[PDB]
């Protein structure tokens, strides 16, 4: 009732801020600005964040509508799976950005010369395809499509997305660690302080705001089986942190990188 | 469905 309403206003505000940020990033990198090999990843991450933030706006707006106006807007059940696809694709883009930075620092000669030009596009397409495959197959077995599926085979396939999520986190932490070792061992001209500050900032953002929604939604919910406690308190906060993470992602990745020279 | 829903 009232205890859920106060997080939901935070959801709509943070979602609107991240919405206008992701829209600006999408428009700029699509049309106005020249694209690097790396800019494709930021564009894809903004696109993956868009769907998730728009669906958060929908899911809070109809909660306002149901609470005050009581219209009882029942939804199509396949919104959840495309929202899950958006979330997983955003996290995959985060980890792939980290690995691309590590590959650039470790092998500079290969990254300048021998790197294929469409490698960023093919990696983005493959990770989006794998995210969509893990999303709809979690959707069909758990009832978030036309047909309904068994809950017993739901948890077998849902834990696969959780294991993939933990692997996707360990890839981000492992690759950001190797870059730090390389720049702290024998790198001369780089700005070290700003560099480890921004790397550590991305690591804490991805661990504290990106992970908890997925962890709680998939792996945590099934194992705990403490329904009264979990939904009322844990769930509202989990969405907000994950929603917050999507909003802060354009600011961290594109706007700090691009608009630094302007201010 | 099978899931709690949000
Ligand atoms: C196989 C299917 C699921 C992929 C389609 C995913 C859709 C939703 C969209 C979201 C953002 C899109 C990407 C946005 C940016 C570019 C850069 C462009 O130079 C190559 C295409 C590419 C990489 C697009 C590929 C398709 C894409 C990833």
């Amino acid at each position: 009732g009232k205890e859920t309403l106060i997080p939901v206003f935070l959801i709509l505000f943070i979602a609107l801020v991240g919405l206008v940020g992701n829209g600006f990033v999408l428009w700029l990198l699509g049309f106005r600005m020249r694209r690097n090999a790396f800019s494709v990843y930021v564009l894809s991450l903004a696109g993956a964040d868009f769907l998730f933030l728009c669906f958060q706006i929908i899911n809070c707006l109809v909660y306002l509508s149901n609470f005050f106006c009581s219209i009882s807007i029942n939804f199509p059940s396949f919104f959840t799976t495309v929202m899950t696809c958006a979330y997983l694709a955003g996290l995959s883009m985060l980890s792939t950005v980290s690995t691309e930075r590590c590959l650039s620092v470790l092998w500079p000669i290969w990254y300048r010369c021998r790197r294929p030009r469409h490698l960023s596009a093919v990696v983005c397409v493959l990770l989006w395809a794998l995210s969509l495959l893990l999303s709809i197959l979690e959707g069909k077995f758990c009832g978030f499509l036309f047909s309904d599926g068994d809950s017993g085979w739901c948890q077998t396939f849902d834990f696969i997305t959780a294991a993939w999520l933990i692997f996707l986190f360990m890839v981000l932490c492992g690759s950001s660690l190797a870059l730090l070792v390389r720049i702290l061992c024998g790198s001369r001209g780089l700005p070290l302080t700003r560099l480890y500050l921004t790397i550590l900032l991305t690591v804490l953002v991805f661990l504290l705001c990106g992970l908890p929604f997925g962890i709680q939604w998939f792996l945590i919910l099934w194992i705990w089986k403490d329904s009264d406690v979990l939904f009322c308190h844990i769930h509202p906060v989990s969405v907000v942190l994950s929603s917050l993470n999507s909003s802060a992602n354009p600011i961290i990745y594109f706007f700090v990188g691009s608009f630094r020279k302007q201010w | 469905p099978c899931k709690n829903f949000f």
